RNA sequence: CGGCCAACUACGUGCCAGCAGCCGCGGUAAUACGUAGGGUCCGAGCGUUGUCCGGAAUUACUGGGCGUAAAGAGCUCGUA
RNA sequence: GGGAGACUGGAAUUCCUGGUGUAGCGGUGGAAUGCGCAGAUAUCAGGAGGAACACCGGUGGCGAAGGCGGGUCUCUGGGCAGUAACUGACGCUGAGGAGCGAAAGCGUGGGGAGCGAACAGGAUUAGAUACCCUGGUAGUCCACGCCGUAAACGGUGGGUACUAGGUGUGGGUUUCCUUGGGAUCCGUGCCGUAGCUAACGCAUUAAGUACCCCGCCUGGGGAGUACGGCCGCAAGGCUAAAACUCAAAGGAAUUGACGGGGGCCCGCACAAGCGGCGGAGCAUGUGGAUUAAUUCGAUGCAACGCGAAGAACCUUACCUGGGUUUGACAUGCACAGGACGCCGGCAGAGAUGUCGGUUCCCUUGUGGCCUGUGUGCAGGUGGUGCAUGGCUGUCGUCAGCUCGUGUCGUGAGAUGUUGGGUUAAGUCCCGCAACGAGCGCAACCCUUGUCUCAUGUUGCCAGCACGUUAUGGUGGGGACUCGUGAGAGACUGCCGGGGUCAACUCGGAGGAAGGUGGGGAUGACGUCAAGUCAUCAUGCCCCUUAUGUCCAGGGCUUCACACAUGCUACAAUGGCCGGUACAAAGGGCUGCGAUGCCGUGAGGUGGAGCGAAUCCUUUCAAAGCCGGUCUCAGUUCGGAUCGGGGUCUGCAACUCGACCCCGUGAAGUCGGAGUCGCUAGUAAUCGCAGAUCAGCAACGCUGCGGUGAAUACGUUCCCG
């Protein structure tokens, strides 16, 4: 990924909607032998979100860098999956597994910072998380740790979720803290959306 | 065109002076490179040197002395297993006159006489009577087959 | 390695026409070593002009330069400043006169000659390579009327000590079909680590036109 | 002032002299050796060596494993 | 076929005695040691003795695991189902512990047929202390004990509860049809969801979901080793470290390559032929050694008649010597100029120096022109193809190589492109989680094969006329060629059969030609750090008083050798003399050069005529045919070598040219191991022209035509 400073007399270069948060996580050359020699191809691990909570996976294949980053970009694209939150942190404490990939993915009070390592730092800094507080146990790697982060978020669910399946009336369901919590996120989300109308 | 199956061959036109597939066989195959003019001239100035030591026709000489170099059984060099096997295998028709026209010619160019007339008139003379090396030749191979009768079955 | 022949030598006699046309018995050694002064001379300014194309007629002794170009403004400076002068060296080079006709192409990205001038001329200058071509594949591309084209790039890349050849292509480009119209135009770009040079083969059509 | 790990160019030696925490750099065009400019990080300090905890879920109570990766006693009966 | 004890059964192997009976048997990839000819192997009868149990018998039964199959009898262990009669949690696991525990091995005593470590001989091999062969002791067997180990493996500790199914088979109970089906409890296999796993896989017989107890693991070596202890008759087992060292050692799967793996295919790959090379002489090229110098490159296939399509001087890069500095060649600066430069004379090996004649064209400031003196600088065939570009070879003219989008997979990746058939071919059809595309293959192009239309000189000459000497030679003619333009024509198009009624294949017709008619041109993605900084271009490094440059002479041609490609041969299908018939293509300006004359002949003198369908290369050939002679021989074969005598080219044929004449007259009697080319106008043989070139090392290279074969049964074997 170099030289991508430019300005073109062409056509467009058609920037336009949608301009989403995008971290490119990793790049690995990938080699094959063929009948003289080796055939040089490259994968790169495209993460795509927006700041609410959605989140993309996408897998580039191409012997290009900057082609199998927009093939990423536009296989994550293909593929969203929605995150829940209270505020700007996550629900509940969980464990992810992908097969080896091991993240355990624990909330935390506001301001403390998302700590986690680079894989799991890129799906959620795209997300719409702000203070969480992961760790990634096992398995060493890039994709893993990224799709076994992405499996922790299928684990989670809303707290009100939580009450529906046991056809419970909230309160009856959280504690009061995280209610509070849901109070404090809700009166910002008005404040700065009423702030938004005007 | 082996590996493929039989290849189509040509055509022989047969004698002008004498009538026969076998005179212009002989003549192509007494042809030492170039000069199919002067293997004709070979093969009928023997012919008619044949004709003045019989006094009938040369063909029937030439038939008759080609019947008796002609033969049967070929011997063959396939090697089953760390042993070479002398394998006799049945002859065909063509592949018989081939060997006995080319026994005749080149045991006749071994032969010692003057020119080439003297001895192709001779070989195919002591052919005829069965007293030429080429008969030898005939029972000597004979000799590797009937020795070699056994290693005949594999079929092939 | 590939051992491809020039197309444009090798549809010489069937699509592309010669570049030089004359008759000459007992004349042609001379018509020869004239043709090549004239080209030698024609490299450098019309090099930097953009230059594609050098043909020369000749009738009697007279002689015709044709130049096809992609800027009459460059090779055409103030009028007769810029023409007359090479113009004049021709005159005066050659041992005759010369009828300097100076012509632009409709398009250069579709003279696989300008194309290669553009490449190599853009790989000397220090960009990327990559983004050198497939930037070249892209333009030189659309554009009319063109049904494919290859570009490939040998020699110190990126100023690399490995010689890696790169082949970037689109479209339908058949060198063994002869009724292709292939313009075909091989420049060598001049860094400081090396000389690069980029192969441009362009596939117009199948049109014979015969 | 290769990579991790903020920070790059020229000159000089070209499997030498040297470097290095690991991966590894030196075989006359080294951003990895030595000198220079320049940059970065610290600052009355800044590097090295040693010793300990951490990262190490790498002795796993919290928090690991045992078909083939290290790992199921050859198989039973039976005392605590 | 759970175990132990006891008694017994037959087939087979070996030996033994006795018949019958003869020279081989045995053994192997092929053989030989070996047993025989004293009576073997073979066959018949009888006898001994030992061990193992054909068939039933297998994905089957039983046992805790080892393990267990001839039969019968005796003693004994466990399991399963059914009823629920009894006891009433007595269950589970189990550190240490005791017991059982294949084979090999160990002790004492028996037994010893077959097999058989060790051990011989034989063979194979470079060598076998090995496989293969012949013999052969401990052992294998039984009694009584030791030992305690195995891939003792389901590589899966024991118990328990639950979690879709489908189909086999083993043991037993019952409801229904009335053996069939159902339901049930216990067992053992194959396939399969969910779930699980790193992946393969597992999957109600879990590697799934959970609980209880035990064993065990903590990077690879060092090492299951030392030290110590315990057990053991011993072999050894058990328990079990550290220094030190490595930056890994591993698991599963993927793409390739590879295999003395499998299948299916092809190619002068082998086979069938024909001709060669390797031995002789020479011609060329290379190695090596020489040398003042033997310039430089190219060393498996894919270097070695290759860069060279032309080394006396030149070329030329090398050597001894003589010169030389802005240089042999450019261009930008300064600075003077006025001619530069020329044509000579002289001295010199020549480069060069010194004398003699000519002295500029615009303008008024210079330019065209050079020399100086400097200045940048030119110049390098100096180095690096492991810094490159360009051009090229090769795998191979082999059939392949990819991509887009979809799906499959955590991923590398796969799929497509695999399957069925077909093809010269990823050619093409039919299927199939793929659907399509692209570069290749084919086609487009040239040449060759037939005809139609156009077509008339320099080309043809039939029908006409005229020639006479010499012929289309000449008036003439479009008829035949032929020359070059346009066009038709081969498409499985037409008929028969197989084809899945698809592709395609076997035959037939028409046709000049039949199935990509023949041959070209055409080299995919890449490989090999292949070739080339000496065609050129070029990055970097080096020389700049020489690694530049100018000339004479020398060398690149040396030669005790070794290789490699060619040519002439070794003779009678031949040699030599005489007569005679048929080509194709080409080449030509300070070139090709005729008749005539002089030579023996290279050639000399001369110039007809042609920038060439015209003239010249003679109307063109040679091998061919007719005739004569030679008589199998170191020759009337063979021409190397050497001597004399010439001609031509060039300033110059000494080192180093070709050709002719006279003489001279060697090796060589078809060529060891090995090896090469070729499938039809091919091989073989016969001349002809061309490029390079003043001349030629041309027997080379590229082409042209003449005469013209044999064989291919077929994929076992070698090669790709």
């Amino acid at each position: 990924r170099g030289r991508r400073d430019d300005r073109g007399g062409r056509g467009r270069d058609g920037g336009d909607k949608s301009n989403y948060i995008e971290r490119v996580v990793s790049i690995n050359r990938v080699s094959k032998v063929v009948k003289g020699g080796r055939r040089f191809s490259f994968t790169a691990l495209v993460i795509v979100g927006d700041g609410k909570g959605m989140v993309g996976v996408g897998y580039g294949k191409a012997k290009e860098v900057p082609a199998a980053i927009a093939k990423g970009v536009e296989e994550a694209r293909k593929n969203f999956f929605r995150v829940p939150l209270i505020g700007s942190t996550i629900t509940h404490p969980v464990q992810g597994e992908a097969a080896a990939g091991v993240v355990m993915l624990r909330p935390a009070s506001p301001g403390t910072g998302v700590i986690a390592g680079g894989a799991a730092r890129a799906v959620l800094e795209c997300a719409g998380v702000h203070d969480i507080l992961a760790k990634s146990l096992g398995s060493d790697n890039a994709i893993n740790v990224v799709h076994a982060t992405v499996a922790a978020l299928k684990l989670l669910q809303r707290p009100e979720e939580v009450a529906a399946r046991r056809g419970l009336p909230i309160e009856d369901v959280a504690p009061a803290g995280m209610l509070k919590a849901r109070r404090e996120s809700e009166a910002l989300a008005a404040a700065a959306a009423r702030e938004g109308s005007a | 065109m082996p590996r493929k199956g039989p290849a189509p061959k040509r055509p022989l036109v047969n004698d002008p002076v004498y009538g026969s597939q076998l005179v212009t066989q002989l003549v192509n195959k007494v042809l030492l490179e170039g000069k199919k003019s002067l293997a004709e001239r070979i093969v009928y100035g023997a012919l008619e040197q044949a004709r003045e030591k019989t006094g009938t026709d040369p063909v029937v000489t030439l038939k008759r002395a080609l019947d008796n170099v002609k033969p049967a059984l070929e011997v063959r060099s396939r090697r089953v297993g760390g042993a070479t096997y002398q394998v006799p295998v049945e002859v065909r028709p063509d592949r018989s006159t081939t060997l006995a026209l080319r026994w005749l010619v080149n045991f006749s160019r071994q032969r010692r006489e003057k020119t080439m007339v003297e001895r192709l008139a001779n070989e195919i003379l002591d052919a005829s009577n069965g007293l030429g090396a080429s008969v030898k030749r005939r029972e000597d191979t004979h000799k590797m087959a009937e020795a070699n009768r056994a290693f005949a079955h594999y079929r092939w | 390695m590939g051992q491809k022949i020039n197309p444009h030598g090798f549809r010489l006699g069937i699509t592309t026409e010669w570049k030089s046309r004359w008759y000459a018995d007992k004349q042609y050694k001379d018509y020869v070593k004239e043709d090549v002064a004239i080209r030698k001379l024609l490299a450098t300014g019309l090099e930097r002009a953009g230059i594609a194309d050098v043909e020369i007629e000749r009738t009697r002794d007279r002689v015709r330069v044709d130049i096809h170009t992609a800027r009459p403004g460059i090779v055409i400076g103030r009028r007769g400043t810029e023409a007359d002068r090479i113009r004049a060296d021709l005159e005066k080079l050659t041992g005759k006169q010369v009828q300097l006709n100076i012509l632009e192409v409709k398009n250069p990205e579709s003279q696989a000659q300008l194309v290669a001038q553009g490449v190599a001329e853009q790989l000397s200058n220090r960009v990327a390579f990559r983004r050198a071509m497939r930037k070249a594949i892209q333009s030189a591309m659309r554009q009319p009327n063109v049904k494919g084209i290859r570009v490939q790039c040998s020699g110190r890349l990126g100023g690399a000590e490995m010689s890696r050849s790169e082949f970037y292509r689109e479209g339908r480009v058949p060198l063994h079909t002869l009724r292709a119209d292939i313009d075909y135009g091989l420049y060598e770009a001049k860094t400081t680590f090396g000389r690069i040079g980029v192969k441009v083969w362009i596939y117009k059509g199948d049109i014979v036109g015969g």
